[PDB]
């Protein structure tokens, strides 16, 4: 179950 | 043993060519069940692993939105670092992730990991407390100062901490009837003459889940794991593995040498002479 | 920019036992960028139907990838798979070594 939050760099 | 969630993503880049090609592979231990590639026309979050045709419908949708929605900001992020890198807009580059939470057979969670690299080389981690990032160049410090502003990793040690670890229960239960079943390698030795008076023995075994495996040639006892040559582990391709080490011996002595086989699936170390 | 070259082994999935079913197997690994080229040959010719595993990676961040095909192997046909990548001069062939 991937993670819904992802973040910008 | 003990028991792991382990996702993968990569996105690559074609200038001129479109948009960045974007895959996730997902495993447990080490079988892949689900799988997310964005060339196509309509790209859906899939099974690989057929225990996975359990969860119900809503699952599916849900994955291949949150898919479609981080291969956006893996576009986002591939542009930033071009201005991080100074780089042009001429060449194709990489970028991934690698994350996931371990358990033991009881089922309690004791480990996780969220990793970063551009084009191949390690980018950003996050440190084993969950908590702070250690930043490999002072380009990736500008993301560092960035994701502890917005204190990016309490968002990520959750995750790591709880969802992943009630998700992975739920797998290895729902794949119980293959998951936690051990297949003992199937050994044998070969024989191939290396030189006039110097000849290889070869130790194989196939057909063996899960992957972790130890091939040792052994002298009347003593190891010779400095006069081995061991192949990289591969996959059998039907979910087993295969491996094998090979020593080159002094002709005539074969009966001196001999191969042990420790795994997981062996009630007891099997022994082996060519 | 890391650009590795790529380890290449070619095997069946069972032992190779002529006029039985079996699959062809040229697992790669260890390499970067990702772009990479596998072809399976059949005495020199390209086969069609050829099928690899999903593009994964390893703990160092390099990829590997599986090719494979179904054959029933013979004491008559050989086999080998060629494989190219930015980090190789020319496509490399390495051929299958059934009593390996």
């Amino acid at each position: 179950f991937v993670p819904f939050n992802s973040p910008n760099i | 043993g003990s028991h792991s969630m382990r996702y993968f993503y990569t996105s690559v880049s074609r200038p001129g060519l479109g948009e960045p090609r974007f895959i996730i592979v997902g495993y447990v231990d080490d079988t892949q069940f689900v799988r997310f590639d964005s060339d196509a026309a309509s790209p859906r979050m899939e099974q690989r692993a057929p225990w996975m045709g359990q969860v119900e419908p809503e699952y599916w949708d849900q994955q291949t939105q949150i898919a479609k929605d981080t291969a956006q900001t893996f576009r986002v992020n591939l542009n930033t670092a071009l201005r991080y890198y100074n780089q042009s807009a001429a060449g194709s580059h990489t970028f991934q992730t690698m994350f996931g939470c371990e358990v033991w057979a009881d089922g309690r969670f004791f480990h996780g990991y969220r990793q970063y690299a551009y084009d191949g080389a390690d980018y950003i981690a996050l440190n084993e407390d969950l908590r702070s990032w250690t930043a490999a160049d002072t380009a990736a410090q500008n993301t560092q100062r960035k994701w502890e502003a917005a204190g990016e990793a309490e968002r990520h040690r959750a995750y790591l901490e709880r969802e992943c670890v009630e998700w992975l229960r739920r797998y290895l239960e729902m794949g119980k009837e293959t998951l936690q079943r051990a297949d003992p390698p199937k050994a044998h030795v070969t024989h191939h003459p290396a030189s006039d008076r110097e000849a290889t023995l070869r130790c194989w075994a196939l057909g063996f889940y899960p992957a972790e495996i130890s091939l040792t040639w052994q002298r009347d006892g003593e190891d010779q794991t400095q006069d081995t040559e061991l192949v990289e582990t591969r996959p059998g391709g039907d979910g087993t593995f295969q491996k094998w080490a090979a020593v080159v011996v002094p002709s005539g002595e074969e009966q001196r040498y001999t191969c042990r086989v420790q795994h997981e699936g062996l009630p007891e170390p099997l022994t082996l002479t060519w | 920019m890391i650009q590795r070259t790529p380890k290449i082994q070619v095997y069946s999935r069972h032992p190779a036992e002529n006029g039985k079913s079996n699959f062809l197997n040229c697992y790669v690994s260890g390499f970067h960028p990702s772009d990479i080229e596998v072809d399976l040959l059949k005495n020199g010719e390209r086969i069609e139907k050829v099928e690899h595993s999903d593009l994964s990676f390893s703990k160092d961040w390099s990829f590997y990838l599986l090719y494979y095909t179904e054959f029933t192997p013979t004491e008559k046909d050989e086999y080998a798979c060629r494989v190219n990548h930015v980090t190789l001069s020319q496509p490399k062939i390495v051929k299958w070594d059934r009593d390996m």
